[PDB]
């Protein structure tokens, strides 16, 4: 459905009339591209637009592309392997499935490329998660290497990249979609599949509620159509999903009861989350924001939430086991509030 | 020679397949497919028979250590007659080697199986290989070439080829992707466990608390052979389940104690004894405090604290030890960091919410919940391989966004259309790679109001007969 | 010359002071002789190697020079050793007693690398009808799940204060040795538990002062001194601490590491003070040494220890 | 491109830093130079004048020949120093034709370059230690660090020390002028000073930022100069105007207000977290708060940026900063 | 042409200094010929090498090169090295040998704890044929067995006197001049390790060598060292201390510009200076000490530095209150 209706060129995009502006003077020079670091919230379609500049420069056939895999032995006896989808003219490397031999892997498959010897290109996939030795091996490849390997690099809230690396690069970013440019490309959906809609309010009331992620909202819009027979009238109960709803439920038992009797359905909760794979952070920020929506509270009470919140965030980045860490902060919310 | 000399496991080791505690479902699908091996090779290995079973050459059991892999596997080729060609880690298994002997005898006969009976009409397979590479993970560096030229042994074959290995998805064991039939043997439930140690128990004259056997087979986390070694242990009669065997409950029990932490208490118990206590056992004492220092009625409470500001410095100082925890196993040679790691995650907790315990003391769960979050994270990165080609998102946003949807374009046509979306259904999954167990994978990773382990077998099982019979006419790759 | 702790070795296993619980049980073994696969993990220095190889001794009697192979880390182990020679010594041919077993002991298993401990599988599995194998290991989380889960555990927990006191007393007794009661609590204190090092500590003083004395083993140790730390640690305005600590310390050459170390181990053992202030200055402490560990070790950290553990005091 | 083809190959072309090269200036024409060990921010010039050195004093005959440039591109494991590192430390000096000693005086002994030594691991500076101890007399040692506190001070007491300043925001204004005159771009008048500042500790990203300004400015064809605006939203600042909008907001109202806006702020506007150091620039050089008020400000922004280091949310942080700094 | 780290590098027992304490136990224990295992530990650049060396060459004389055998850390140091090459070296005895050979192994604290367990189970193997000598810079990261098997002994550091005596002895030997406040100076920044003295010399020669007659200043020698002056110090504390936020700021940022200082060094001297005040009161000195630690301790990871440095002023400013 989403994937349907996916731009394949920077003419096909209907966002951002400045980015695409901007790209089709970019892609005026296809012999001399500089390295180039986009960076914005999730959901905004960075890789769209990566990959529409990448039709523009090359051919319409870089959008079908083939998975590989490759398996290779690091300094010590261990012989690890990942997944890269490679087109005729690009790579994406995604450096997500290895734990720590990130450094390895993009030193060998970096220097490996570099002397198939016109250029490819390197897409690399969340560029924060990134070891700063890793970082430091890409930067030094990108210092010998530059007439065969033209990185472009998509990541979020650049702050865990060096400064040795943004010099290089040119930074480009991608602010999040308006309610109204949303509700513009939610109508165009509609219209191209026939949607029988009541009015236009529901249109912005999705866009309102999604919080200026496109996907979701695109994904959720295929939600509700599915439960009302392609038929949106206005009296519509937003669907959200599963793990949003079991973290609102924690949120109002917090707030509801405060006692280690509850505490222990809390823990239990928390560990049913994060076994069905879902990070620690992404939980954390939402039970946050839901304790700051409530309303009972009053400013000192927030106060200390996001105190908190700030304090054990930075202890789960620095830490490994996650369950004990969101159980303390739940357990200092739960003192406060009481 | 001697009934008594040996040790407990092989001597009570299973005789028949009625005696294999657990995994009963993959021991008869081992059975039935070596069965039906031999009608697999009349037919060149291209008819899949009724299960999918039908084309493979190999079987591969892996699993957690201690289940029977092992044992099954050769009571497996023994009840059907026949001979076990066995290879293990201790012969070295290089390419060469490998080329040279057992490459030889892929095709051949039995000398042994022929002289031992062959005249009375038992059964025909009594001459026929059935070769057991057992630890194939095992290979070692010293094993060069091993892994290739053993799935190249997968096909071409001409006997029973059974592999045994312990981490199916490991990088190494990658060449055994499609080329063979692969069973997965679980971890064992209690109750069979219990049965087994009973018949164990009466058969050696010696009576056991039921509880002390359940709480034996949680701290042995379902390993058979490991509860059973340390059950052997008995006959070396509290002392035993409380010194030896059941250690980090009582450490548990003697640390979050309320009279030891008292003034009157500590003098007579100093805090480096309380040190060594945590030092008795240094791998489970963290755990094992973190999983049950709420659930007590406290008695050290300062005037003018209350419980939830007790048990939030607790979890706060859980967390801080758990930091120290991590940088300790960041370099090993950093041990000097180990008593620091006693105070913060086993010392400071106790001592601030000690007391006298409400219930009874429950063993930590947080290895279970690893253990299943790994095998999740597992699921999803394979979701995310086969999907990837028409998604574009990260191997996490898939499950945060796409999976509720997914699941919803996957199923609900079921709860409303009834049978005849089914082309459509697979439709979708023409699209997106996937297979009928990427779309049990699919609907698994679900909680809260969405949960579907309850709703799916609701629907007939007729539709899902019809689906699986549909699929297996088209494939999109 | 010779070393008290060679000298002194206990032979017989009721010699062994320490562990009462699995100390009895491996005297029932040996009394039994049905001797399963056996780890045996623990602190260094707490009696790991003599008690198995007691336990060799006492079961095999006068075979023990052709029914025992043992392997620490100086001999070769590799994947050859125990593919060859481990497998050609279990199916050697040996007439022992009915309820005896050959006996291979692997001391220091941590160093095994995880492939070499791989091939022991099956050759422990297949001839245990003629062969047990005991390994001695100090962390028992470098061992391979399988070996892990074949043979028994036995944890050696580190020796308490009176097992040790009595040891020396033995020893002192054995030897006629001048002493005092302040000496050997000194003694206790710079061991916490390592048998082996308190009596390396008590033969380097008797050798060197000749008296035990306070003076005397604080002055061999070469750690900083209780007395000096305690009275940093207690001081009542924070300058004197400060001051302590710049002069008395700081000059005189001594690791911070060393400085913080002596610090954890003169809290841990302040009786005086009440327990809730001893464990959060042990968790001041703590953080100091996490701090200095991670490659600053300016005195400006061990200032601010102390500066905290005055704010906590007062 | 601009930072590659007016690169100095000198020691004289550089202006701004000339403190610690100078001795090197001054035993060049000696055998004797000390193991060097070079630390400071990066984008300083300590690759700049090491090529430049090397130009100096090999030339194009010697620049490959008894020189090892590794970098973290390289294998930095125990492997390289075992087998290569040693090995070339220990090898003769290749003299191959005249043209050489014409122009560049050759000691006997070598160098080599080991760069990126911040990230290395404790054994391997331990080998370090030897592999520069026993050949020391013919072989010398060049280590660049970006934090001193990680490599190991045993080391720090062998190699000489040698800092290189940041850089000179007062003298550079007329390098740039340089490198815009001859390029014949057309920029504004408060523009090279904005350039350099917001670019500080950095030349390198000065003269790519230069670079990239004119090459978008010239696609228009507007013919007008470039202003400051142009610069700071590609260099991925905060622009002023929303700054404002932020201490306003942020100066006088409620929890709720504080975080309507920052979700905002973190949904669409700058996704960056350097908004931090903005604040602390518009609250520090102000002069219409009283002490007590920037002691706590400087402290909370400390804090905040503190966490900010390991990587941590941003939201969270950004969030909890501004609540905290709208509670005084 | 050799540095004079190499060059001044003692080859006598009695060209060491500031060591006499170990001196005479080593010369007690050479006269005696019970030599048993040693361990030599201490900070750097205080003669464990050199006095080890001078020892062996005393002992053996011309044999040195047979029965003296050098191992440095990490030499391939897989349990293998121990297992073949020093445990020969122990075990083979040579053709015409009376006594015992010698192992030195230099700077052997990067063993990992197999390693040392092999190295303690060889010294114990053979304790009857050789014997060993253990150099180290932290005696916190070895196994407390291979520690208690052999004797130590702790390299306290250089004291001014011998420090003093040694520059004495290069200066006369060297064409260079050396001012009164130039040796404080040297002895105020070095902290007693003499390579880095041996360094700094012949560096700051090398610097000021122009009519071979001038006088090395202090300013050269905090130049060559890297340290800041302490009068710069007294002067940016004054201006924190009394001036307002902006001029204060401005002052710091061109201290540390101009000059090339870093704030853990700048810190440093700052709390060595804040040492010895009449501070009337007490939460000021622990506030302070605090905030120092945390600045330091968030430098060590490497944040942004104005942030750091305005942070240092506020610490300085809201602590000086009382
Ligand atoms: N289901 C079972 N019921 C009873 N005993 C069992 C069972 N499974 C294993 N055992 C015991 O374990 C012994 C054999 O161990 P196995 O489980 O066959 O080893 P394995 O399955 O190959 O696991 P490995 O080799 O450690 S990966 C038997 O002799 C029994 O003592
Ligand atoms: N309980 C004890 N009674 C008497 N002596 C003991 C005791 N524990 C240790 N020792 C002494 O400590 C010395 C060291 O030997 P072990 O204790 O066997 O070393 P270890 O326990 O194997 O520790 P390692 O080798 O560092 S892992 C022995 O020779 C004994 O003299
Ligand atoms: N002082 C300087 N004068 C003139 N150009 C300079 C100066 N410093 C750097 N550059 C320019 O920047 C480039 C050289 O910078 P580098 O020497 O690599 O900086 P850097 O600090 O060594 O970065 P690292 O060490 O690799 S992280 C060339 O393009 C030079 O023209
Ligand atoms: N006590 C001393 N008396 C005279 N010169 C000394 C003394 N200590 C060091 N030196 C000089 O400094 C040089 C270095 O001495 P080393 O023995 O290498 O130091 P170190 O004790 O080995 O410390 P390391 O090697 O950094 S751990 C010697 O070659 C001498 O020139
Ligand atoms: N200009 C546009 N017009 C229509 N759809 C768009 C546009 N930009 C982005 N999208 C949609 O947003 C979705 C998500 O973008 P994507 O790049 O996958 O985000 P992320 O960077 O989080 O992976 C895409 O499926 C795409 O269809
Ligand atoms: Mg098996
Ligand atoms: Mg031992
Ligand atoms: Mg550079
Ligand atoms: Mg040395």
């Amino acid at each position: 459905w989403v994937d349907k209706y996916r731009p394949k060129s920077l003419n096909a995009l209907s966002h951002n009339e400045e980015l695409t502006n901007f790209l089709k003077s970019l892609s005026d020079q296809p012999r001399d591209l500089p390295h180039l670091l986009l960076y914005g919230p999730n959901g905004t379609g960075k890789k769209t637009r990566c990959m529409a500049l990448l039709e523009s420069i090359f051919g319409p056939g870089v959008y079908r592309l083939k998975i590989d895999v490759r398996q290779f032995v690091t300094a010590s006896n261990r012989k690890l392997e990942l997944n890269v989808v490679s087109s005729p003219y690009h790579l994406e490397i995604t450096p997500s499935d290895m734990g720590n031999n990130d450094r390895i892997v993009i030193q060998e498959l970096l220097k490996e490329v570099a002397q198939m010897e016109r250029y490819k290109c390197v897409i690399i996939n969340e560029a924060n998660s990134l070891t700063k030795d890793a970082q430091a091996a890409l930067r030094r490849t990108m210092e010998k290497y530059s007439k065969n390997i033209r990185l472009i690099m998509v990541c979020d809230s650049m702050s865990p990249i060096i400064a040795p690396i943004k010099s290089r690069c040119l930074l480009i970013r991608c602010p999040a979609p308006s309610d109204s440019e949303i509700s513009t490309i939610l109508s165009d959906v509609v219209t191209n599949e026939r949607i029988q809609l009541e009015t236009k309010d529901i249109l912005k009331r999705i866009a309102q509620a999604s919080n200026g992620n496109l996907r979701v909202s695109l994904l959720m819009l295929e939600s509700m159509a599915l439960n009302n027979e392609l038929a949106l009238k206005s009296s519509s109960p937003i669907i959200k999903p599963d793990w949003i709803i079991v973290i609102h439920k924690l949120t109002r038992k917090i707030v509801k009861e405060r006692s280690v009797n509850s505490l222990i359905e809390c823990r239990a909760v928390l560990y049913d989350l994060l076994a069905h794979c879902i990070p620690a952070n992404i939980i954390l920020k939402e039970l946050t924001f839901s304790l700051l929506d409530v309303e009972t509270l009053n400013t000192t009470n927030k106060s200390s939430i996001i105190e908190y919140s700030s304090v054990f965030d930075e202890r789960l980045s620095l830490g490994n086991k996650a369950i004990f860490h969101l159980e303390g902060f739940i357990a200092k919310v739960m003192c406060c509030l009481d | 020679v001697r009934e008594e000399d040996k040790l407990w496991t092989v001597k009570y080791a299973p005789t028949n397949l009625q005696q294999v505690c657990g995994n009963k479902g993959s021991v008869m699908k081992l059975k039935n497919w070596l069965a039906n091996w031999e009608n697999s090779k009349k037919n060149s290995f291209k008819h899949a028979g009724k299960d999918g079973s039908g084309v493979f050459r190999a079987a591969m059991l892996y699993g957690p250590p201690g289940i029977g892999k092992t044992t099954a596997a050769h009571l497996v080729a023994q009840e059907l007659g026949y001979d076990i060609l066995e290879q293990n880690a201790s012969d070295v298994r290089s390419k060469t080697l490998l080329n040279a002997g057992v490459k030889n005898a892929l095709d051949n006969m039995s000398v042994v199986g022929y002289f031992k009976h062959n005249e009375e009409a038992q059964n025909l397979n009594g001459k026929h290989f059935v070769i057991i590479m057992d630890e194939v993970d095992g290979m070692s560096g010293g094993d060069r070439g091993g892994v290739g030229q053993l799935a190249q042994f997968c096909r071409k074959t001409s006997t029973p080829l059974i592999l045994i290995c312990n981490e199916r998805n490991l990088p190494k064991m990658r060449p055994f992707d499609r080329v063979c039939l692969d069973i997965q043997f679980r971890r064992p439930d209690a109750n069979s466990i219990k049965s087994r140690l009973m018949t164990i128990a009466i058969r050696e004259k010696f009576k056991l608390d039921p509880n002390v056997i359940d709480r034996l087979i949680q701290t042995t986390r379902g390993d058979i052979r490991q509860v059973i070694n340390l059950l052997s242990t008995i006959s070396t009669s509290k002392a035993w389940e409380k010194n030896i065997a059941l250690k980090p409950f009582d450490i548990a029990h003697k640390m979050l104690d309320g009279q030891i932490y008292s003034d009157i208490g500590s003098r007579n118990f100093t805090l480096n004894d309380k040190i060594a206590l945590y030092f008795d056992d240094f791998d489970f004492t963290p755990l094992m405090i973190q999983e049950n220092y709420l659930s007590t009625r406290p008695s050290v409470l300062k005037p003018g604290q209350s419980h939830l500001e007790a048990v939030a410095e607790a979890a706060n100082c859980i967390s801080l030890g758990d930091i120290v925890e991590k940088k300790i196993r960041s370099s090993e040679q950093l041990w000097s960091l180990l008593p620091l790691h006693a105070v913060l995650s086993s010392v400071y907790p106790a001592s601030k919410v000690a007391g006298h315990m409400a219930g009874r003391i429950n063993f930590t769960a947080w290895l279970g919940q690893n253990s299943k979050s790994a095998k999740y994270y597992r699921l999803l990165q394979e979701i995310h391989y086969h999907t990837r080609l028409g998604t574009s998102t990260d191997k996490i946003g898939l499950r945060l966004d796409y999976l509720p949807t997914f699941r919803k374009r996957l199923l609900d046509p079921f709860l409303k259309q009834g049978a005849d979306a089914i082309s459509s259904v697979i439709e979708v999954m023409d699209d997106y790679y996937l297979t009928k167990e990427d779309w049990d994978s699919i609907m698994e990773f679900f909680v809260g109001p969405d949960v579907t382990t309850a709703i799916i077998k609701k629907i007939p099982a007729t539709v899902k007969s019809g689906f699986t019979r549909k699929y297996n006419s088209m494939t999109h790759p | 010359q010779l070393p008290w702790v060679e000298k002194y070795r206990p032979q017989v296993l009721s010699d062994i002071v320490g562990n009462k619980e699995t100390i009895d049980r491996l005297q029932q073994i040996a009394k039994d002789g049905n001797m399963p696969h056996m780890i045996i993990s623990g602190m260094p220095g707490i009696g790991k190697t003599t008690s198995v190889h007691c336990l060799a001794h006492e079961l095999l009697g006068r075979s023990y020079a052709d029914g025992v192979l043992e392997l620490n880390a100086s001999d070769d182990r590799g994947i050859d050793v125990v593919r060859n020679q481990i497998k050609h010594f279990a199916q050697k041919k040996l007439h022992l007693p009915p309820g005896k077993h050959k006996i291979v002991i692997l001391d220091e298993a941590d160093s095994m690398t995880a492939g070499a401990q791989q091939a022991l599988r099956r050759t422990m599995e297949l001839y245990s009808n003629s062969t047990r194998f005991a390994f001695a290991c100090n962390q028992s989380n470098k061992i391979i799940e399988p070996l892990q889960s074949r043979c028994a555990i036995l944890r050696y927990s580190k020796l308490s204060d009176e097992d040790v006191l009595k040891r020396l007393l033995q020893i002192i007794k054995l030897e006629d040795v001048k002493y005092t009661n302040d000496g050997l609590e000194a003694i206790i204190f710079t061991a916490e538990g390592d048998m082996r090092q308190a009596i390396n500590n008590l033969q380097s003083t008797v050798a060197g002062h000749g008296l035990v004395n306070a003076d005397n083993v604080f002055k061999i140790v070469d750690s900083p001194h209780p007395l000096i730390v305690k009275k940093m640690l207690l001081a009542s305005n924070l300058e004197d601490s400060i001051q302590i600590l710049r002069t008395d310390l700081w000059k005189k050459g001594y690791s911070s590491i060393d400085i913080v170390t002596t610090s954890f181990r003169v809290t841990k053992n302040l009786a005086q003070v009440k327990e809730s202030v001893r464990l959060e200055m042990i968790k001041e402490i703590g953080l100091t040494h996490m701090r200095i560990l991670e490659g600053v070790g300016t005195y400006l950290q061990l200032a601010s220890m102390l500066a905290k553990i005055h704010k906590l005091n007062n | 491109p601009w930072v590659e083809k007016y690169r100095p190959k000198n020691l004289d072309e550089v202006t701004a830093q000339d403190h610690a090269v100078t001795v090197l200036k001054k035993t060049l024409k000696s055998a004797n130079l000390p193991h060097m060990l070079f630390y400071g921010p990066p984008g300083t010039g300590k690759t700049s004048t090491i090529l430049a050195l090397t130009k100096e004093l090999y030339g194009p005959d010697l620049m490959k020949s008894r020189i090892l440039e590794l970098n973290a591109s390289d294998e930095r494991g125990i492997s390289i120093v075992r087998e290569k590192v040693k090995n070339f430390a220990r090898l003769t000096v290749s003299k191959p034709s005249k043209h050489d000693l014409e122009n560049y005086p050759c000691p006997p002994y070598k160098i080599i370059i080991l760069d990126e030594a911040d990230s290395m691991t404790a054994d391997a500076q331990s080998a370090l230690r030897r592999t520069m101890e026993t050949y020391s007399g013919v072989t010398r040692f060049c280590l660049i660090c970006n934090y001193v506190t990680r490599i190991i001070d045993p080391l720090a007491s062998r190699c000489s020390k040698f800092r290189f300043k940041a850089l000179d925001a007062s003298n550079a204004i007329d390098r740039l002028r340089f490198i815009s005159e001859q390029e014949n771009v057309k920029c504004d008048d408060g523009v090279l000073e904005r350039i350099l500042d917001i670019s500080a500790g950095d030349l390198r990203r000065g003269i790519t930022l230069l670079q990239s300004a004119s090459k978008g400015a010239q696609y228009l064809g507007d013919g007008k100069n470039i202003t400051s605006t142009q610069v700071e939203e590609l260099a991925g600042v905060v622009p002023h105007d929303i700054l404002i909008e932020i201490v306003e907001k942020v100066k006088s109202g409620d929890f709720d207000e504080i975080k309507k806006y920052v979700n905002t702020f973190m949904k669409s506007g700058w996704s960056a977290a350097s908004v931090v150091n903005q604040l602390h620039e518009y609250y520090i050089t102000n002069d219409n708060f009283d002490t007590n008020f920037k002691n706590q400000i400087s402290w909370l922004l400390f804090t905040t940026d503190s966490r900010l280091n390991n990587g941590t949310n941003e939201h969270i942080q950004l969030l909890n900063l501004l609540v905290k700094i709208s509670q005084l | 042409n050799l540095p004079w780290v190499e060059k001044y590098r003692p080859e006598t027992l009695d060209e060491v200094y500031g060591q006499n304490e170990v001196i005479t136990t080593v010369r007690k224990f050479v006269d005696e010929g019970k030599l048993p295992h040693l361990l030599f530990y201490g900070p750097p650049g205080t003669g464990k090498t050199s006095t080890i060396v001078a020892l062996a060459r005393e002992i053996y004389g011309k044999n040195y090169s047979n029965m003296v055998l050098e191992l440095n850390a990490s030499d391939d140091r897989g349990i293998d090295v121990v297992r073949n090459q020093i445990k020969d070296f122990a075990s083979t005895r040579q053709i015409f040998s009376k006594g015992f050979k010698l192992i030195i192994l230099d700077e052997a604290d990067a063993m990992t704890n197999a390693a040392q367990n092999a190295l303690r189970r060889v010294i114990e193997r053979y304790t009857k044929n050789t014997r060993f000598c253990v150099l180290a810079n932290y005696a916190h990261k070895l196994t407390p067995a291979l520690l208690s098997r052999c004797t130590r002994f702790r390299f306290q550091p250089l004291p001014q006197e011998a420090i003093e005596r040694r520059i004495a002895n290069v200066l006369v030997h060297e064409k260079l001049k050396l001012s009164p406040n130039a040796e404080k100076a040297l002895i105020e920044l070095s902290n007693g390790d003499m390579r880095r003295v041996l360094n700094v010399l012949q560096s700051c020669k090398a610097t000021l060598d122009n009519p071979d007659e001038d006088e090395i200043s202090d300013d050269v020698i905090y130049e060559c060292c890297g340290a800041p002056r302490p009068s710069d110090l007294k002067a940016v504390l004054k201006s924190i201390l009394e001036d307002d936020w902006g001029t204060a700021h401005y002052t710091l940022n061109k201290v540390r510009s101009a000059k090339g200082l870093a704030l853990i060094d700048l810190i440093e001297g700052i709390v060595k200076i804040l040492e010895d005040y009449e501070l009337q009161n007490e939460e000021t000195r622990v506030h302070l000490l605090t905030k120092l630690a945390d600045i330091e301790y968030s430098i060590s990871k490497g944040g942004n530095d104005q942030i750091q440095g305005s942070a240092v002023i506020g610490a300085i400013k809201a602590s000086f209150e009382n």
